[PDB]
RNA sequence: GCUAAACCUAGCCCCAAACCCCCACCUUACUACCAAACCUUAGCCAAACCAUUUACCAAAAUAAAGUAUAGGCGAUA
RNA sequence: CCGAGCCUGGUGAUAGCUGGUUGUCCAAGAUAGAAUCUUAGUUCAACUUUAAAUUUGCCCACAGAACCAAAUCCCCUU
RNA sequence: UUAAUUUAUUAAUGCAAACAGUAACCUGCAUUAAAAAUUUCGGUUGGGGCGACCUCGGAGCAGAACCCAACCUCCGAGCAGUACAUGCUAAGACUUCACCAGUCAAAGCGAACCUCAAUUGAUCCA
């Protein structure tokens, strides 16, 4: 995503009402663009057994594309929620 | 002459006096409401004072949003709050320079998701800030049950979030029977957004739509007035048996 | 405005001093101001021009401009210029003698 | 004893009521009291009356 | 200079004069010398020092000032270790 | 000023002299707006007080 | 002595109060009857030129205060 | 009525440029200069007006003002 | 237009961004082009143009306080030396006919015991 910031510094307006804006108020600045930024990754639990990125019962960390695209269409792997943190630990108790 | 009422004060007029009144008084709650989304262009500030430089004296910070444009292709989708910019920029980042406008588009996609509430596998124009809130949310079903109107500001979104909402609310066979367990894990999964049906109804309708539903909910093909006549005798003749 | 307290000797630490009771025998009479005060005012009206007023006299604001002129006749040495305003009741005099037509006001007990 | 004020005894516009101003203070105060009841066109002759005035009261006459 | 603001209907003060000039209570406006602090290496020591002073200003530049400014610099101010409070009040000035 | 007012009953030197006991006699006005911190007691008729 | 000249109410203005409105007619309107809305105002203008900038208009009393603040740090805001 | 139509709006555009600015009667009142994208203008000065404070103003001859004409400057007195 | 400022828009690259992999199209940021788009085109001048000048100083016009024009007559400067008290302060004055700027200076503290014909430039920024 695109985040701006304004040049000109907007008056502050009271606590209830809403601030008046000019045409230097619409003159803006770009000041990152998290399009590219390095890439992060999300935890995943995996739900079967796939080569070794990740086991059975595992919670495990892949990188997002392979991720939204492979384990979770396919339903290969569920997203780490603590309600299934307590669902597969209570699965790896019973085991 | 002057108005009784002022003009940005004539639209709740309409909403007080019209079919607009007989509307259903949350989603007139909903209409009123309307608050703000959140931040998605713009960094926040963090705190509602800070001292600031130049001198060492606390002054007061708000942070003013950034005017968003949204096109119906958007509406159509869904976006994340996130929208075109658009804006005047300096030229090389100098303000004694020229000023030229300028239009900050988002990325697109064409995902495909499935809805475990509906059981549909949806192709919509997604881009990154959805699918990022939707990892956070950790599933469609819960991103659009869990994000606020504007936050999630599609009308297809929230079409979404009322056909999820009433399926809950009516506990429908939604997949088949000979499952009803696993219908069972669906609606135990997500029973928490679980309102009346006569609200899911109502989320997330714009307001042309809900007039249009509440006058067909009152059409109301006319009574024959033989009808109500010979009612009112019947009851008349039958108080004069009595007395 | 609290009229002021009954001090032993007077005048008083700061030099107040309460109106002579009984007032005067004195064709004219000076009241002190709202808060017990001599009403004798500096006044500027140019750069220039200063003059002493005498602003709340009752009686005969001629007699009072006489006995000014003989006081203030060996102070100068010569006749001072007054504006006698007979309607409201000042006087105005060339010159700063505030402190001196203070302690003369006071003097004869106004 | 002090519980009215003459400005309170005065029948008038509200914008004028206990105020004298001139005639670009009394188009602003207008503006701002009671701007958003006025018909559309009688704004529209406000607006440019305030804008008129400015630069008249501002950059005519004597004494710059 | 704005005799009467858009918004309030009320008048402005320069603040360029009040970045450059401080306004005695008397009336009195001082200043700077215009060059007082470049190419110190070629003026001589007494051009240098007539160019250290903090100097007065002329009638009709007080006067000009007066006019370019609003009242809230005319009041009397009583700040607390202040080096000009006793230039701030005009002594045996006889006509 | 302090002399003044305690003279012409002003101030009541029987009960502590405070801000607002200088304010209700009307000795001193402070503008808080205006930056005004409060009050500063002068030495300027230290002799006779 | 011609041409004229004279007239006063038809209404209007600013406020206050109070929120207001049978037939035919989108085809060539006023014609009885056939297979799609949503996107920054710009510029004149001030800067004694003009190129960043230039009041308000896009609901907000009095004062704080034309203050903090912004600004070819300048006009101005 | 085209080297960029016409109409409405912004708009009472802007005009250092031209033109005009309406009762009576008295009074005082005239051409140093400096800067300026400035010489068709403006700002400062000088002058002019008003009101104020106060005490000296103007004109003079004697003395006095440099070495390499006509006259000016200064003022004690009138 | 080979003037200033810009590439917001288009184009063709590059870099990321979003896919397929194996032991193209859309978006964001840069660039060079195109089309443009905005804007301006000093002054004196014996009409305007051409040519020359534009700040400062010495001389003459301007003979004896001060001043005094020129597209009038002539001559020069945009620094150079010596040490680096070429410190710091402060009565009183001068002033290029305004302001800005410029100049002198007793006394005092600290010390060794400036030459100069102009010899230069404000404010904001940096
Ligand atoms: N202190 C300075 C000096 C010059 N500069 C820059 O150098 C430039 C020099 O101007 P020209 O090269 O003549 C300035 O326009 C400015 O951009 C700066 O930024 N800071
Ligand atoms: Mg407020
Ligand atoms: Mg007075
Ligand atoms: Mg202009
Ligand atoms: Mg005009
Ligand atoms: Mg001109
Ligand atoms: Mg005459
Ligand atoms: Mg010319
Ligand atoms: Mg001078």
């Amino acid at each position: 995503t695109v985040i701006v910031e304004r040049w000109w510094k907007v008056p502050l307006a009271g606590e209830g009402r809403k601030p008046r804006l000019h045409r230097r108020h619409r003159v803006y600045k770009l000041v990152e663009d998290t399009k590219h930024r390095p890439k992060e990754n999300l935890e995943l639990i995996l739900t079967q057994s796939v080569e070794n990125v990740g086991v059975r019962g595992d919670l495990v960390s892949v990188k997002k594309s392979l991720g939204r695209n492979r384990l979770l269409p396919q339903g290969l792997a569920v997203y780490a929620s603590p309600e299934n943190k307590k669902l597969f630990e209570e699965e790896k108790l019973l085991r | 002459p002057l108005h009784k009422y002022p003009v940005w004060l004539w639209k709740r007029l309409q909403l007080r006096e019209g079919i607009c009144s007989r509307l259903p008084g949350h989603y007139l709650r909903s209409l009123e409401e309307e608050r703000t989304p959140t931040p998605v262009h713009y960094r926040p500030h963090g705190a509602k004072f800070k001292i600031n430089p130049k001198n060492g004296q606390r002054e007061r910070v708000e942070d003013v949003p950034i005017p968003i444009y949204f096109p119906p292709e958007s509406q159509r989708g869904l976006w994340g709050g996130e929208g075109w910019i658009l804006g005047q920029i300096y030229a090389n980042n100098d303000k004694l320079s020229k000023r030229l406008k300028k239009v900050w588009k988002p990325q697109l996609f064409e995902r495909e998701f499935y809805s475990e509430i509906l059981d549909k596998k949806f192709t919509v124009t997604v881009t990154m800030r959805t699918l990022d809130l939707i990892d956070e949310a950790y599933g469609l079903d819960f991103y659009i049950l869990k994000a606020s109107g504007e936050d999630l500001c599609s009308k297809f979104g929230m079409d979404l979030k009322r056909g999820m909402l009433l399926r809950l609310a009516r506990q429908d066979p939604q997949l088949h029977p000979e499952d009803p367990e696993r219908r069972a894990a669906i609606y135990d999964k997500y029973k928490e957004f679980a309102i009346p049906e006569e609200e899911a109804e109502w989320v997330g309708l714009t307001l042309e739509e809900a007039i249009e539903k509440q006058r067909l909910l009152e059409e109301k093909d006319p009574v024959p007035l033989f009808k109500i006549y010979v009612a009112e005798l019947i009851q008349q003749l039958q108080q004069q048996a009595l007395s | 405005i609290p009229d002021p307290p009954k001090h032993e000797h007077y005048p008083t630490p700061s030099g107040w001093q309460p109106p002579r009771d009984p007032p005067p025998n004195l064709p004219y009479f000076v009241r002190r101001s709202r808060m017990h005060n001599i009403p004798v005012y500096k006044d500027i009206t140019h750069g220039n021009r200063q003059m002493t007023v005498i602003r709340k006299v009752e009686g005969d604001i001629w007699a009072l401009q006489k006995d000014v002129e003989d006081f203030l006749s060996p102070l100068l040495g010569k006749t001072p210029v007054t504006q006698v305003n007979e309607v409201t009741g000042t006087l105005r005099i060339k010159g700063y003698f505030d402190q001196e037509l203070k302690a003369w006001l006071l003097e004869k007990g106004f | 004893n002090f519980e009215k004020h003459p400005k309170e005894l005065i029948r008038g516009p509200i914008w004028l009521r206990g105020w004298k101003g001139n005639e670009l203070q009394r188009c602003i105060r207008k503006r701002k009291m009671v701007g958003s009841r006025m018909f559309a066109d009688d704004l529209h002759n406000l607006n440019k009356r305030i804008r008129y005035l400015y630069k008249h009261f501002n950059r005519h006459g004597k004494f710059r | 200079l704005t005799y009467f603001s858009a918004r309030k209907g009320k008048r402005k003060t320069v603040k360029a004069v009040i970045d450059r000039f401080l306004r005695l209570h008397c009336g009195l406006w001082v200043r700077r010398k215009a060059g007082y602090k470049k190419k110190l290496w070629k003026k001589t020591p007494a051009r240098k020092k007539r160019l250290r002073e903090f100097v007065f200003c002329n009638k009709t530049q007080s006067k000009l000032l007066d006019k370019m400014t609003t009242s809230f610099w005319k009041r009397r101010n009583w700040y607390v270790d202040d080096p000009y409070q006793k230039y701030h009040d005009r002594t045996n000035l006889k006509v | 000023r302090l002399q003044y007012l305690i003279d012409l009953g002003r101030v009541d030197p029987s009960q502590p002299i405070d801000l607002t006991q200088l304010v209700n006699g009307r000795g001193v006005t402070i503008q808080p707006l205006k930056r005004d911190y409060g009050v500063q007691l002068v030495e300027e008729g230290a002799d006779t007080f």
